[PDB]
């Protein structure tokens, strides 16, 4: 059959966020409060497209945002997001409920250096619209021409033809 | 047991015998094999060496009627110059009953399945000419 | 590797469509290490 | 050699069928059970399958290999060639199959069999916050209704008939 | 197809030959019977998880139950079998032949 | 690998013990017995409660495995047919011990 | 044979379209023979019970024979709407494929030509 | 037996071969076979007797290895095909191991063993129900995978169970055991014909069953199993004599009466289809089951075998017994040629 | 015979179990949702024949999805002759297939 | 009745108990208002992606960003 299309490895290259998993928990719902826009075009792309080959450049965002997120978080917000991470980072199962003095620190020193207000519950699981410039995908699944049904039945039914026409019963 | 016919009926008529009467001499040593596998499975025999010996016996019986049929039809296509003919058929199944008699040590069984087995040797033939067919593909 | 196989096809997918099909654990880690194919297919299994 | 970890826990599985194919006596049959029920468990644990597995401990080997040996004890009074020999047989083919399959990696019975481990057919994603599985049994009550009732019904008309048939009256 | 299908469909084909020649006993039998029902809970299980069929996971525990329930009713047969001839051998089960 | 390592451990453990146990004083020397239980010349006669206990102990276990998963269960969003579901699984449940109860089912192993 | 034609209005026994069709009359033969074999029933009825056949149950034969006109006039229906339903989709699939049912150029005796054997 | 638990377990054997006809699902015709093997097996030990226990494990383990190949078989159609539509099966290896399944658990030849073995053991009513109503669901199950069935296998299997079942009634004096063997001779007049037109299977069906209901209900009725108190019944009541010689004259196929209506329909399904040898050998061999039906009745109708002294105590006494639907079922088994064309409602 | 006594009623009793596409808790999507989806978007109400004539295709794709015999038996060509090479001495492994390559994330 | 209840209280007290427990469990979830609490509770976790909408133009109910006064809320289960 055919030949599978690949990008090459320079389409591939980007500046990794290079931290664990605690530092993302601990700067999960600021992060979805603030680069929200990138992520939902990405994911409706991913979801819209279903290849990841045809979303590279719109992840390449998402690549970008985030970075543009810990920044800002180095620049003004750096040792009560450290304590805060160092925090969740302790605990086996990264629990929220735990380092909730940290949290409310954190926060503060975020809200009057920054302005981010956290989600309250349920915010961020919400289904949001995404106004894009990007077509339609017509033909996602890349499906064929279906095949023609057979036709279909018509017209009155009339009695039959002398009959049953089973060997000599005349009906 | 589709290949072993198919090998049997390649081979043109009255043309070499040896490769018809081994063809023929396999079919009936399976058609033995089969017979003798259901009969020490049915009836279980006294002792490993008399179920050994019944196999060999339905096996050699099986394979000399295969054997006898198949040269003795192709021996008589050969000398009576035509290859499609029931006759010749007929002549082999004959012979093949003779040497199920000569089997069985007795001679109404020898006569009996002369005349049965002819009968349906000639009418394998005839529907092998015609193109009758046993297991007809459903066609309606 | 295949430069000298004749009659292959250096990319030919096994699927008639052209759609993006989700990679199969031994089209990725096919000509890997052993442990680095242990880690990926059976970490989550074996942890504890 | 790890990577053909659950190819070799299969060996062991049939080799446990012909603990008991051979039918040495109820209690060794039992035991060769056991010890195949247990290797299928490990089977299935390494794909994913943790609550069928610790079904397949908790109901085939603790619920009802149980009542069959107990049953066992009850007959076949405590105080052979044939075991031995079907046993030396089956092993004897089973270590062919393992040894043409890890020659020429694509052997054939009736279907078409691949000599590669059982690595390469996984799913190189993540199911998220739960097991796909355990939502799947889960979904008994919400999903089959029909199943219960039917299974329920079963189980009920079960209990009557053994109950039943064993009165003798 | 993998390696462990034809592992597992083998212990199948040996059970069945284990099942189909009776050599002294029931009770042998009858663990042949669920040795074959364990070697079809473990083949479908494994083609299920395997492509992440998920509603169909609730399917082998039906699988077992079922024919647990079979396996039960079987041993009261042979208990009434060991209740007339005081054991469990085949070669007297064979009062229906005239 | 953590499971694997802790069961062959254990399994080790105990044939060591074992074999410990079923070995040491085998190497003393001491004098042998003769190769001779109220019941050594009768045969077991059979007792069809303790089978029927033994079968009532399968058919509840079944119907046990089947009730089993309603801790996943509860999670789910038809809450109203996951409860009859339940329910009617402990019902027919205590319906089939009543039927035993009434048919003196359980007589002299109650 | 006829599998796929009732299988978008499935388990009916007697269709919309069987309306359209006339229904049996109450004075067919197979009616009649279904009342016979209904009496004949009664007969036997009476007969295995060590009865007068001819004269016990009067009521019993009537609805005998009540019950099998019933049973046999609605069976009737059916068969002749499955019939129906036969010729009209042998007709139609006649007239949807012209190609494949080709009209045969029907030739007098006057230029066929049919050999002669004679009996002598 | 308490007459409640039993109309339940009647109803729960109603209620498998129901679930086997109306489901979509293969897991759900397993559990309705597995349904009505256990909700049937109590019914062969109404008795209690040795031989009712012997039958009920012979029966248990040959339907056992029935379900188990049926599973192997779903289990194989879902792995080649992902789905478990009850339909044509995508793989041939999956559609022998169902078709055999099927063969073993409606009594076809080579699997014939048990169908004279089990009905000998077991009471006239239990066996009426077997040879009845067990036969439905599989006949169900082999009309809905007929697109996969191999052609050679179910001919073969057709004409070894006619075979068997004529040369095996051939020598039996039981009336059970020649009703099995009857039976299975039937079943392959029945398969004979399922890949040309199942209607002829349905049609066929419907007779076999009302002419086994006919025949067991006056066996019932007469309280006959071996065929010397059918000779005997001319003494206590002859019409019962007249409508077993009637039946079983219609059973054999003899014009005028509905028994040659099944089977000149399936010849008329074979040589539309151009076989022409094989309707021919099965006529052929099935005028072996004529031959037994005619020894039956020369036995019973057709002469008078001697009665003891104690018959006479028997004439002061009128017959109780509730011979539920005994007419209808004599004169729909025996007058159904003229309404040939009927059949047409099971197209 | 078949009767559709779940249609005729407008019951729902093993329709949801009979296919791999059908809805599933949580939305949770098999391996092969996409092949088997066009398969039976294709042969729906074509007849039997018609579908097995016609859309050969998608269904050898979904049988592809299903057992993955061409995948296998193409890594099995590709390892087989990278034994081969190995063993004649012409290819070694680059370091990024030895466990020095300081991955992605 | 009430002699038949005191002598099966005075007889038999598990099974009265038992059927008392079993009775309470199977009318009181008919009676208590805080099923659908249950149900809004097991439909409000988010266990998959809320994957978004592409905008047409016309879709003033949903919303354009998470903290949106748009959407469903959760200040009942907040509070409960």
């Amino acid at each position: 059959p055919g030949i599978v299309e690949l990008p090459s490895l320079e389409d591939l290259k980007v500046q990794e966020v290079k931290v664990s998993s605690s530092v993302l928990k601990a700067a999960a719902h600021h992060y979805g409060a603030q680069c929200d826009k990138p992520n939902k075009e990405f994911m409706l792309c991913r979801w819209e497209e279903k290849d990841p080959r045809r979303c590279l450049e719109e992840g390449k965002l998402v690549n970008q945002c985030a970075l543009e997120f810990f920044r800002q978080i180095k620049r003004h917000c750096a040792e009560p997001f450290t304590e805060y991470w160092t925090c969740i980072d302790y605990s086996g199962l990264q629990l929220f409920r735990r380092c909730r003095k940290e949290q409310a620190q954190f926060d503060k020193c975020v809200l009057d250096k920054l302005g981010w207000v956290r989600p309250d519950l349920g915010e961020l699981s919400k289904v949001t619209k995404v106004k894009t410039d990007r077509p339609l995908p017509e033909n996602p699944y890349h499906s064929r021409a279906r095949p023609e049904p057979n036709p279909e039945v018509e017209g009155d039914l009339k009695p039959a033809r002398h009959g049953s026409r089973l060997f000599f019963w005349t009906m | 047991a589709k290949t072993l016919l198919h090998q049997y009926w390649d081979i043109p008529e009255g043309t070499e015998c040896h490769r018809k009467t081994y063809a023929a001499t396999s079919i009936g040593g399976a058609s033995g094999l089969v017979v003798s596998a259901y009969s020490v499975a049915l009836k279980t025999p006294t002792s490993f060496l008399e179920g050994v010996a019944r196999t060999g016996r339905y096996t050699f019986t099986a394979a000399a009627i295969g054997a006898i049929f198949g040269l003795t039809s192709c021996i008589s296509a050969q000398v009576r110059e035509k290859p499609d003919d029931p006759l010749n058929y007929l002549i082999g199944g004959c012979a093949g009953g003779l040497t199920l008699g000569a089997r069985t040590r007795s001679y109404g069984i020898g006569a009996a399945a002369c005349a049965y087995m002819g009968l349906t040797a000639a009418l394998v033939k005839m529907g092998q000419l015609e193109g009758w067919k046993v297991f007809a593909e459903p066609k309606v | 590797i295949m430069k000298d196989v004749p009659g292959w096809k250096v990319g030919e997918s096994v699927f008639h469509t052209t759609r993006w099909v989700t990679p199969m654990m031994g089209e990725l880690y096919g000509l890997r290490t052993g442990e680095e194919i242990l880690s990926s297919t059976y970490g989550f299994i074996w942890y504890t | 050699m790890m990577t053909y970890i659950v190819f070799i826990l299969s060996i062991i599985f049939v080799m446990g069928f012909v603990g008991f194919s051979s039918k040495p006596s109820p209690i060794y049959g039992g035991l060769g059970l056991i010890v195949s029920g247990g290797v299928g468990c490990g089977i299935v644990l390494n794909f994913g399958g943790s609550f069928l597995g610790l079904m397949v401990f908790l109901i085939y080997l603790g619920g009802m290999m149980v009542v069959f040996g107990y049953t066992t004890a009850m007959a076949t009074e405590q105080y052979n060639k044939v075991v031995l020999g079907t046993f030396i047989t089956g092993l004897l083919m089973e270590f062919l199959m393992v040894y043409y399959v890890l020659k020429d990696k694509e052997v054939e019975i009736v279907f078409k069999f691949n000599g590669m481990g059982d690595w390469v057919i996984y799913d190189t994603g993540d199911s998220g916050f739960f097991s796909e599985e355990a939502m799947g049994i889960a979904a008994l009550y919400s999903y089959g209704t029909w199943l219960v009732i039917v299974t329920g019904w079963s189980l009920l008309i079960g209990v009557v008939v053994i109950m039943e048939i064993t009165r003798g009256n | 197809m993998s390696l462990v299908y034809m592992n597992i469909m083998m212990a199948f084909t040996v059970s069945l030959t284990g099942l189909l020649m009776y050599r002294s006993h029931l009770m042998s039998s009858l663990l042949c019977l669920e040795g074959m029902m364990l070697s079809l809970f473990i083949l479908a299980t494994l083609m299920i998880l395997n492509s992440h069929f998920t509603l169909a996971s609730m399917m082998p525990i039906i699988l077992l139950v079922f024919a647990a329930c079979e396996a039960a009713l079987g041993l009261s047969l042979l208990v009434m079998v060991s209740n007339t001839y005081g054991t469990d051998y085949v070669q007297n089960l064979n009062l229906l032949q005239c | 690998m953590n499971l694997m390592i802790t069961l062959l451990t254990n399994f080790t453990l105990a044939t060591l013990l074992v074999t410990i146990a079923f070995w040491l004083p085998q190497l003393n020397v001491y004098s042998e017995k003769t190769s001779p239980d109220p019941m050594g010349s009768a045969r077991l006669p059979f007792s069809m409660k303790f089978f029927l206990v033994a079968i009532t102990f399968l058919l509840f276990d079944l119907e046990i495995a089947l009730l089993l998963p309603l801790p996943w269960a509860s999670q789910t969003t038809n809450l109203n047919t996951m409860l009859t579901m339940a329910l009617l699984l402990i019902f027919l449940l205590a319906v089939s011990l009543a039927y035993e109860w009434t048919q003196k089912g359980l007589e002299w192993t109650e | 044979m006829m599998t796929g034609r009732q299988a978008r209005a499935p388990l009916q026994f007697l269709p919309d379209e069987a309306r359209s069709l006339p229904p049996p009359k109450l004075t067919d033969p197979r009616l009649a023979y279904i009342g016979f074999l209904g009496y004949c029933s009664g007969l036997i009825d009476n007969a295995i019970r060590r009865r007068p056949v001819l004269s016990a149950g009067l009521h019993r034969q009537f609805l005998y024979i009540t019950s099998f006109v019933f049973v046999g006039y609605y069976l009737l229906k059916r068969q002749d709407y499955m019939y129906a339903v036969r010729d009209h989709d042998m007709f139609s699939y006649i007239k949807s494929h012209p190609e494949d049912f080709p009209e045969k150029d029907k030739k007098t005796y006057r230029e066929v030509f049919e050999e002669f054997h004679p009996v002598r | 037996m308490n007459p409640i638990i039993l109309i339940i377990i009647l109803m729960t054997v109603m209620l498998g071969t129901i679930i086997v006809m109306i489901s979509t699902h293969w897991l759900l015709i397993w559990i309705g076979f597995e349904m009505n093997m256990l909700a049937i097996i109590p019914i062969m030990m109404k008795k209690h007797n040795p031989r009712a226990t012997e039958a009920s494990t012979k029966y248990f383990l040959t339907q056992s290895t029935a379900s188990m190949l049926l599973m192997m078989a779903i289990i194989i159609n879902l792995m080649f095909s992902g789905q478990w539509t009850v339909m044509k099966l995508f793989n041939p290896m999956a559609s022998m191991l169902m078709t055999m399944a099927l063969a073993m658990k409606l009594g076809m030849a080579p699997f014939h063993f048990w169908v004279p073995e089990v009905t000998q053991g077991i009471p006239l009513s239990s066996g009426l129900i077997l040879l009845t109503w067990q036969k439905l669901a599989p006949m169900s199950v082999l009309y809905q995978i007929l697109p996969s069935i191999n052609l050679d296998l179910i001919l073969t299997l057709s004409i070894l169970s006619i075979t068997i079942g004529g040369w095996g009634g051939l020598n039996q004096t039981q009336l059970r055991k020649i009703m099995a063997y009857s039976s299975i001779a039937h079943m392959g007049w029945m398969t004979a014909v399922l890949l040309y037109n199942p209607t002829m299977t349905l049609l066929n069906l419907i007779i076999y069953i009302i002419m086994t209901s006919t025949m067991f209900t006056l066996f019932m009725a007469n309280s006959t199993t071996t065929t010397l108190s059918l000779s005997h019944t001319w003494n206590k009541a002859p019409i019962m004599t007249i409508l077993v010689l009637i039946t079983l004259l219609s059973m054999g196929g003899l014009p005028p009466l509905s028994g040659f209506m099944p089977k000149w329909m399936i010849i008329q399904e074979m040589t539309k289809n151009d076989s022409i040898i094989l309707p021919t050998l099965m006529a052929i061999t099935a005028l072996l089951n004529l031959y037994f039906y005619m020894r039956l009745t020369y036995s019973t109708a057709l002469t008078m075998f001697p009665s003891t002294n104690n018959m006479k105590m028997k004439w002061q006494f009128p017959t109780t017994k509730r011979m539920t639907l005994l007419p209808t079922m004599t004169v729909l088994s025996t007058m159904l040629l003229p309404l040939t064309p009927i059949l047409s409602i099971l197209e | 015979p078949f009767f559709d006594v779940q249609k005729k009623l407008g019951v729902d009793l093993d329709h949801w179990m009979t296919i791999q596409s059908a809805e599933q808790p949580h939305r949770i999507p098999a391996r092969c949702h996409a092949f088997e989806k066009e398969w039976i978007e294709c042969a729906h109400g074509i007849g039997s024949i018609r579908a097995e004539k016609e859309c050969k295709i998608e269904f050898e794709d979904f049988r592809e999805c299903l057992l993955r015999q061409k995948t296998m038996k193409r890594l099995n060509a590709i390892k087989r002759q990278r034994d081969k090479l190995i063993k004649e001495g012409k290819y070694t492994p680059p370091p990024h297939h030895s466990g020095q390559e300081d991955l992605r994330p | 009745v009430a002699a038949f209840l005191k002598n099966v209280w005075a007889k038999e007290p598990v099974l009265v108990a038992s059927f008392a427990i079993a009775g309470l469990a199977v009318i009181l979830p008919t009676l208590s208002p805080y099923t659908k609490y249950s149900l809004m509770i097991n439909r409000a976790t988010p266990y998959n992606y809320p994957v978004p909408l592409r905008d047409d133009g016309n879709m003033p109910d949903v919303p354009s960003h998470p903290q949106d006064p748009q959407g469903p809320s959760l200040e009942w289960l907040k509070r409960l």
